[PDB]
């Protein structure tokens, strides 16, 4: 769920910080 | 997106010596990098992830290092069971993971020139309307060899195929077979069939031939 | 103990469809992204597709996008790859693989250094071709202090054939070459053995060829002409 949120970000090339 | 480039394409290492494989990422992957061993006829096997963490059951003679865009896999005390294609794989861009093109690791041995044999088509095959002429290059090292077919001194182009064995684990050599494909009719119109072999262990090309 | 067993490979005509299966056991299937990876003859591993642990996200290699469809049954622990509009260049061995990325999330959170495909299926052979099943013709490669002889296993479809010599009693000196795909769309393979020339009058040499897809077994005795 948090895992799914993170994965949605990565599948969409969102830049994570640090 | 991220292109992985491995070098060298083929790595030749003496038994018991150390193999160093290189991998370059086209942009930083931090240390999100894995290495795989792919033995002929088996499924790929994970060796390293996180650039340097050995996977479970992987012996300590395998190790990796690097971060950013340059990586190395080191294989100490190379054994014939290590002969394989090795791939790196980035997952810095996960889920868009990408593989390197692979590095072949082979055992280095003394140069051995091929023993060359030529085989006319069989009587049995001729009845069928096709003729296959076979050239065998046996137990040579290293793998690089060139075969030219000549039919009545005419250099053949486009009508042959070859394939090469895996490195023999006992004597560390390769063998190669080239097949020239002709119609029975054309086979019967010509006399001299010759296979000419070039290899670095031969001071000059070797030719085997037969008259039909 | 972790196991991935693939099935569903076979021959299909260009433009046809094929469904591959990856049956998993020995781990919590629902905790892992899984991928398909393939290898075409003479080429390196090529990534095909990924599916996330809860099946919500999917991506495809550019070569297969719009034709392949990946899915998973998170109650029987099976992944599927549906392949439509198949092309000759889709021919190859197809592997499923378990991805470690984010699989430890509940215990250790987001660590993008953890990853890698730590377990792979055995691979299933996919042959895309308009050829029809056919058993090989076996022709002798007659010998002319070391002599070489063999057999030419010509014009079979699909892979694989097996070759032994003297029913498996003769292995020293044997080289069985990788098959080649001929312009006819049929495969060809040679197997050879080197022997002392003395044995040519003394010792019998027979190659045993077996082509399962056509239920063909041939034994060809090879002797000097």
């Amino acid at each position: 769920s948090k895992r799914s949120f993170i994965e949605d970000l990565l599948f969409n090339k969102v830049t994570l910080a640090d | 997106e991220i292109v992985m480039t491995q070098s060298p394409a083929t790595l030749s290492v003496s038994p018991g010596e150390r193999a160093t494989l290189s991998c370059r990422a086209s942009q930083s992957v931090s240390s999100s990098l894995a290495w795989y061993q792919h033995r002929f006829g088996q499924a790929p096997r994970l060796l390293i992830s996180g650039a340097s963490t050995r996977a479970t059951g992987i012996p300590g003679r395998f190790s990796g290092s690097g971060s950013g865009t340059e990586f190395t896999l080191t294989i100490s005390s190379l054994q014939s069971e290590d002969v394989a294609v090795y791939y790196c794989q980035q997952y810095g861009d996960w889920p868009l993971v990408t593989f390197g093109g692979g590095t072949k690791v082979e055992i280095k041995r003394t140069v051995a020139a091929p023993s060359v044999f030529i085989f006319p088509p069989s009587d049995e095959q001729l009845k069928s309307g096709t003729a296959s002429v076979v050239c065998l290059l046996n137990n040579f090292y290293p793998r690089e060899a060139k075969v030219q077919w000549k039919v009545d001194n005419a250099l053949q182009s486009g009508n042959s195929q070859e394939s090469v064995t895996e490195q023999d684990s006992k004597d560390s050599t390769y063998s190669l077979s080239s097949t020239l494909t002709l119609s029975k009719a054309d086979y019967e119109k010509h006399k001299v069939y010759a296979c000419e072999v070039t290899h670095q262990g031969l001071s000059s090309p070797v030719t085997k031939s037969f008259n039909r | 103990e972790v196991q991935l067993v693939e099935s569903g490979g076979g021959v299909v005509q260009p433009g046809g469809s094929l469904r591959l299966s990856c049956a998993a056991s020995g781990f919590n299937f629902n905790n892992y992204a899984l991928h398909w990876v393939r290898q075409a003859p003479g080429k390196g591993l090529e990534w095909v597709a990924i599916i996330s642990y809860e099946a919500r996200n999917k991506k495809y290699g550019v070569s297969v996008m719009g034709r392949f469809s990946i899915s998973r049954d998170n109650s029987k622990s099976i992944m599927y790859l549906e392949m439509n509009s198949l092309r000759v260049e889709d021919t190859g061995v197809y592997y499923c693989a378990r991805d470690l990325f984010l699989s430890d999330y509940d215990r250790s959170g987001y660590d993008p250094t953890r990853g890698g495909f730590d377990h792979w299926g055995q691979g299933t052979l996919v042959t895309v071709s308009s050829a029809s099943t056919k058993g090989p013709s076996v022709f002798p490669l007659a010998p002319s202090g070391t002599a070489a002889l063999g057999c030419l296993v010509k014009d079979y479809f699909p892979e694989p054939v097996t070759v032994s010599w003297n029913s498996g009693a003769l292995t020293s000196g044997v080289h069985t070459f990788p098959a080649v795909l001929q312009s006819s769309g049929l495969y060809s393979l040679s197997s050879v053995v080197t022997v002392p020339s003395s044995s040519l009058g003394t010792q019998t040499y027979i190659c045993n060829v077996n082509h399962k897809p056509s239920n063909t077994k041939v034994d060809k005795r090879v002797e000097p002409k």
